[PDB]
């Protein structure tokens, strides 16, 4: 409820979207955040699903886009929806067993980071190596941060990071129902309304198929 | 001093001039209880708010019946669309108890609470379903062009001109059933022949109005 | 003491000639809330700036292209840019361009900057009417032309009924309307054309066709109130 | 404060700070089958486990029946699976129902001590060592402790939600239960069945296309 920036320029704000949050423009129509118990879960939620979106984002678009320039994988041109079912050296049972616990392990230092920030930065054998104090939960820094960034000018990248991660939560919600409807990779739905941009709308391969 | 019903007899004691389209017509003393007569003022309302929209919706159909056009009569438009659109008739009829009992049962809690629903109870709305008055609710839904406010006497004035027109709305879906009833046609062609003969074509020469034909 | 709709009338409570074009017509009643005056007010003139494109879009197609008539002329152009392209894009570019208007309506100063050139901006105006951009090179007084657009507004809005409801009975465009009538004032009227005794009703028919083609899924085409027609 | 009818009179026996005090009270009580005290905390222990009972077995007719659906399951409609895994079994309905219920008569008769004395099972030499963590807490219906493994209890705040949380996921899924056995009567087929149904025909393939809302 100031002059920060919003998603519709003199609308009324709920008046908790301060700004102290990254990237924030008021969106919240239905007053979903109010409880700063909540807020402080949905920011964290935000990011989360953002990041693994940007590495689902990249992890379809570029072994896609340098499989249809054609390069030699052993995996190439196979569609993110049919990557599962394809072979690897193990079935995908005993894959889906090391993540488990491999996640078990990292999530559980994260979210022990979240009910109390400042007190996971030690490793369990290496008692020298820790990150540096003072960060927030979202942003542990320190060797996760290798190339000496966030160094100054942290709420620029983090709102760089929270609008590069928005534009791949909804890509990948593109990717879902994109291919669902027309059945194709969707690199090569990009394709087609290239091919014609106005004979292949949203609407016309709706419509088409209804 | 006021015009009434009947002219000579006083209006009864329950019934001074502040109501819309009073004329003092209780002659059975039904709005003898200063709260049933706030539940028949909002019922006459609502009997004429539907009869307006249907004494409406017969004519305009059989406007467009009996010119050429493909239009059925109100007795067999019931039918017909049920018939044309493979419209399942038992959930068509459901929905029309969701939807309008919804909108009657804020009705009926309008009338034991008029204070009540305007707590944000509904999705945010607050102030829109707050009611002005007994059967006339207001705001900015169900007032739209803000006619209620502004100038109320023009106002006071507009509750009278939709009570007379509410009246005989009434009074004609009183007698689209009973043209129906008596001659077996369509409203417009009792009306156009009563056009083509005054004498004879009127209710007095059916043998379905008088027994003493 | 200023001009009326009726000279020997008295304008109601409401309207005190503030406004441009307040003649003191408004025998309904609606110009009593003054919350709703306001919405009334911005759409008296976004309907005529519509209407007055529209006729005078009507009129420039008519002088230049005799070969199709504007009521069909939705379905012929045959643009190759798809059919449902243009309503896509129309859309889009309207759901923009509405919308920054309606935020002008309910907050004035809300919308004055241009969001990606923010080096420029629109001047603090009246609701309704931007300029700034969309005003350069204004002719003489300004509320003396906020006058001349209801007056050409109005008059060009009963002019597109004039159009269709031509367009409904006799078909054809309105020079070809305006032909019929001044080749044969006499017989070509709609107190001509219809009539309505006590016991006959004669009505037109329409030149409009019911239903029309239109590559695949047909599309229903009725004459607005036929029926209730004279 | 939001009730169910929002013109209502919320009847006063839901309203005294002792009910207020409690998840899921919209003011909902048109027989006044609450009115008296004990009456109100003995029916709150009622709806408690209805509702969390209806909640882990909703959870088990829906959870592997969608699964079952989309595949990766073989398990059968939950009106036709007592029937099956009796075969896939060792003991008769009836020897299995019996130690059933000593083993859920053992549960129920500690909890039905407890709602009569709260801390009932708390008292030192009932159990092995175990009966110090059976204190409940400080309001019943919410045991904690060994019930509590991953410590949600322990917030004071947020906890009011957790509460409203359970009831409203609780009472959805008694009118689910509800639902399952009426939509098993009416047409026979699946759960998820009828939501196939209801979804490639809405306005055609419902209850109002059945002998049961006849007229
Ligand atoms: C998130 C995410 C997830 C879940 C996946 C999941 C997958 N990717 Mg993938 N990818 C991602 C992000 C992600 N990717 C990003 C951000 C890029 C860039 C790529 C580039 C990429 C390529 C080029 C290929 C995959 C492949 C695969 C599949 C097999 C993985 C494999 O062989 O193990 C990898 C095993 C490792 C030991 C490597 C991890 C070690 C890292 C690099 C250390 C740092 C699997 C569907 C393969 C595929 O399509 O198979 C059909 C494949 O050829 N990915
Ligand atoms: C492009 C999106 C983006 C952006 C702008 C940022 C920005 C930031 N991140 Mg972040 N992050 C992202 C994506 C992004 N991240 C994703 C997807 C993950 C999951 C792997 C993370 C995981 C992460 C952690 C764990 C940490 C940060 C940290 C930071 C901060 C400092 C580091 C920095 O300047 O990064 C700048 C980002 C870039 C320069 C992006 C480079 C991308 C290149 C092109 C590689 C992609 C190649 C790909 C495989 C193939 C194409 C800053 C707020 C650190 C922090 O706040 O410490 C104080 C920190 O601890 N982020
Ligand atoms: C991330 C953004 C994004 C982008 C760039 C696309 C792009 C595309 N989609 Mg797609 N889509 C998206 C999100 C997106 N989608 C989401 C979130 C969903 C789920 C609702 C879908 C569901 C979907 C279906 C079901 C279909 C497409 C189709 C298409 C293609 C034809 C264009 C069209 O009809 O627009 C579709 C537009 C929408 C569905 C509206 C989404 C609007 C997004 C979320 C916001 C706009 C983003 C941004 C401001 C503008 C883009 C610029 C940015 C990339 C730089 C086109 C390649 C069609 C196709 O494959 O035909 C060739 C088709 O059938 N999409
Ligand atoms: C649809 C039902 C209905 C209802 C509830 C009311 C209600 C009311 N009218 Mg009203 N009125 C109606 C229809 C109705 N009117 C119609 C159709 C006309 C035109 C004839 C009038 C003309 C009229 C006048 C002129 C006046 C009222 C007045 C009143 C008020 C006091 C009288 C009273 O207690 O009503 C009690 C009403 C009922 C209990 C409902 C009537 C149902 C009866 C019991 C059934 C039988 C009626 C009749 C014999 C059957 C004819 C059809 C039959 C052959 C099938 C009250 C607000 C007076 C007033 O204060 O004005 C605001 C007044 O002066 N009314
Ligand atoms: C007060 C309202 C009202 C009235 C007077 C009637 C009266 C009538 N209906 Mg009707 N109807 C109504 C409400 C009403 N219905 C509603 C709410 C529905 C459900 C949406 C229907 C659905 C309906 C059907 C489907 C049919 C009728 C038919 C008839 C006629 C029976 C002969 C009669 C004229 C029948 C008809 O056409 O008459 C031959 C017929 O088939 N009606
Ligand atoms: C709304 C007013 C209205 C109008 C304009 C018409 C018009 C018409 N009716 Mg009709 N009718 C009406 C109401 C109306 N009706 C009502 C309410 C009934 C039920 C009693 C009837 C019953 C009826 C029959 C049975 C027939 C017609 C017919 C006709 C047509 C020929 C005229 C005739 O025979 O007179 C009929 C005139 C009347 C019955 C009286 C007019 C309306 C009066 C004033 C009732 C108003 C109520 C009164 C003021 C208060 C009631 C007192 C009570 C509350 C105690 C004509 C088009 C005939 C037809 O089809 O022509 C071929 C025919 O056969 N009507
Ligand atoms: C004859 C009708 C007419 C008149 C007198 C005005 C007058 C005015 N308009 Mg307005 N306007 C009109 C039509 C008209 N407009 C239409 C149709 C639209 C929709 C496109 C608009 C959109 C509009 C906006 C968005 C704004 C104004 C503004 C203004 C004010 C200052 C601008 C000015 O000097 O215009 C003077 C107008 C003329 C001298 C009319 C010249 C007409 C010539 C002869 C060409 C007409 C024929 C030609 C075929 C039209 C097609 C053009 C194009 C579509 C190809 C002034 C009150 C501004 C304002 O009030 O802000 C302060 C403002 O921001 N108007
Ligand atoms: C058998 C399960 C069960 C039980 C014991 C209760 C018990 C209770 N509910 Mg609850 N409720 C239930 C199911 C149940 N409900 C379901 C399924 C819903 C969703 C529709 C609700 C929705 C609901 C609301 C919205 C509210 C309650 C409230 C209450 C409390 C006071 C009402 C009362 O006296 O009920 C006692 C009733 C019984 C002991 C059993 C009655 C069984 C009847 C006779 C069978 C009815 C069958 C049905 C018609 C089909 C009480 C603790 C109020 C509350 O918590 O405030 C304190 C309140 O506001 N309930
Ligand atoms: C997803 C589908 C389920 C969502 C159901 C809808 C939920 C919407 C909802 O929560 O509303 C979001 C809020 C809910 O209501 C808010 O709830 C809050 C918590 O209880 C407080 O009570 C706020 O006072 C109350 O406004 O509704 C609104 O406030 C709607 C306001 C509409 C404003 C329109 C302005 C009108 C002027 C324009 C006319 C010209
Ligand atoms: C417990 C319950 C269901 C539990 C179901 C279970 C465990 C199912 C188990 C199984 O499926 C699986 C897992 C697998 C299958 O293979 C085997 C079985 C064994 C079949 C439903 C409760 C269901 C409980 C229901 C439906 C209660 C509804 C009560 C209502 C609506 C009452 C409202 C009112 O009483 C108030 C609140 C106040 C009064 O004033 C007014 C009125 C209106 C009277």
């Amino acid at each position: 409820d100031a002059a920060l920036p919003s998603w519709m320029p003199g609308a009324d704000l709920p008046g908790y979207l301060n700004g102290t949050l990254p990237g924030d423009f008021g969106f919240d129509p239905l007053y979903l955040g109010q409880d700063p118990v909540k807020l402080k879960w949905y920011a964290q939620a935000e990011l989360m699903n953002a990041r693994f979106a940007m590495l689902a984002v990249a992890g379809i678009l570029v072994p896609e886009l340098l499989s249809n320039i054609g390069f030699s994988w052993p995996g190439a041109g196979v569609a993110w929806y049919d990557a599962g079912k394809f072979e690897y050296f193990a079935p995908a049972s005993s894959l889906f067993g090391v993540q488990m616990l491999l996640f078990a392990w990292v999530e559980i230092r994260r979210y022990q980071d979240f009910v109390k920030p400042g007190s996971a930065n030690q490793d369990p054998i290496f008692t020298n190596n820790k990150l540096p104090d003072g960060n927030e939960p979202g942003y542990p820094g320190g060797i996760f941060d290798p190339f000496g960034w966030s160094k100054g000018d942290i709420k620029s990248l983090k709102l760089k990071e929270i609008k590069n991660g928005r534009l791949a939560m909804l890509a990948f919600a593109g990717f879902i129902g994109q291919a669902y409807t027309t059945g194709t990779t969707p690199l090569k739905n990009l394709s087609t309304h290239l091919a014609d941009p106005w004979s292949t709308t949203v609407w016309q391969n709706d419509l088409a198929r209804l | 001093v006021r015009p009434v019903w009947f002219p000579g007899n006083p209006p009864p004691a329950h019934l001074d001039g502040s109501l819309a389209g009073d004329y003092g017509f209780d002659p059975l003393f039904l709005g003898q209880e200063p709260q049933t007569l706030k539940w028949y003022v909002q019922a006459e309302l609502v009997h004429g708010r539907f009869a307006m929209l249907g004494a409406a919706g017969i004519i305009l159909t059989s406007i467009g019946a009996k010119v050429g056009l493909g239009f059925p009569e109100w007795y067999d438009a019931g039918k017909v669309v049920v018939e044309k659109n493979n419209i399942d008739f038992p959930t068509l009829m459901v929905i029309q108890f969701y939807l309008m009992g919804w909108a009657e049962t804020k009705r009926w809690y309008d009338f034991k609470n008029p204070g009540s629903q305007a707590d944000g109870s509904f999705l945010g709305f607050t102030e829109e379903f707050k009611g002005l008055e007994n059967g006339y609710p207001g705001g900015r839904f169900f007032d739209p062009m803000g006619l209620s406010r502004g100038d109320a006497a023009k106002y006071q004035e507009y509750k009278q001109k939709e009570v007379k027109n509410g009246r005989l709305a009434m009074i004609a879906c009183l007698g689209f059933a009973a043209q129906y009833a008596a001659t077996g046609k369509g409203p417009l062609d009792n009306l156009a022949d009563h056009l083509a003969d005054p004498n004879h074509v009127n209710f007095a020469t059916n043998g379905v109005s008088i027994p003493i034909a | 003491s200023r001009p009326l709709w009726l000279p020997g009338s008295t304008p109601p409570a409401h309207l005190k000639g503030d406004l441009p074009g307040d003649f003191g017509f408004d025998p309904l009643g609606l110009g009593a809330n003054a919350e709703s005056l306001k919405w009334f007010k911005e759409s008296e003139l976004v309907h005529s700036r519509w209407a007055m494109a529209a006729v005078a879009g009507i009129l420039v197609q008519e002088i230049v292209r005799p070969d199709v008539f504007w009521y069909n002329a939705g379905k012929e152009v045959e643009s190759p840019l798809g059919p449902l392209g243009l309503l896509a894009v129309e859309f889009f570019l309207m759901h923009w361009v509405e919308v920054r208007r309606w935020q002008d309506l309910r907050k004035p100063g809300s919308v004055d900057q241009d969001p990606i050139f923010s080096q420029y901006k629109l001047p603090p105006h009246e609701v309704g009417y931007p300029g700034g951009v969309f005003a350069p090179f204004i002719p003489g007084d300004l509320a003396e032309l906020k006058v001349k657009e209801i007056k050409n507004g109005r008059l060009a809005m009963l002019a597109f009924v004039g159009f269709v409801m031509a367009a409904q009975v006799t078909g054809k465009g309105p020079i070809a309307a305006l032909q019929e009538h001044l080749a044969d004032p006499w017989g070509t009227t709609i107190f001509s054309k219809a009539a309505v005794v006590p016991g006959q009703a004669v009505a037109p028919p329409c030149k409009i066709p019911a239903s029309v083609s239109y590559k695949g899924i047909e599309i229903p085409t009725p004459c607005f109130l036929q029926g209730l027609w004279p | 404060r939001q009730s169910w009818l929002p013109g209502s009179q919320i009847p006063a026996h839901l309203d005294t700070p002792a009910a207020q005090a409690l998840a899921g009270n919209f003011g909902f009580d048109p027989l006044g089958l609450g009115k008296d005290p004990v009456a109100l905390r003995w029916y709150q222990q009622a709806e408690l486990i209805h509702c969390r009972t209806a909640m882990a077995g909703v959870a088990g007719i829906l959870i592997p029946g969608l699964l079952t659906k989309a595949g990766a399951l073989n398990v059968p409609e939950w009106y036709d699976a007592g029937k099956v895994a009796i075969e896939n079994s060792f003991a008769p309905w009836g020897s299995l129902l019996a130690v059933q219920l000593f083993l859920c008569g053992f549960v129920e008769a500690k909890r039905w001590q407890d709602i009569r004395k709260p801390g009932s099972q708390g008292e030192p030499g009932s159990f092995l060592g175990f009966e110090a963590s059976l204190k409940g807490t400080s309001e019943l219906g919410y045991p904690g402790g060994p019930f509590d493994p991953l410590g949600l209890s322990k917030e004071a705040d947020k906890w009011a939600d957790w509460k409203l949380k359970e009831v409203k996921n609780g009472r959805l899924a008694m009118l689910a239960f509800l639902g399952f056995v009426a939509q098993k009567y009416a047409t026979g087929a699946g759960p998820v069945d009828n939501l196939a149904a209801h979804l490639k025909d809405p306005w055609h393939v419902n209850y109002a296309t059945n002998g049961v809302s006849l007229p």
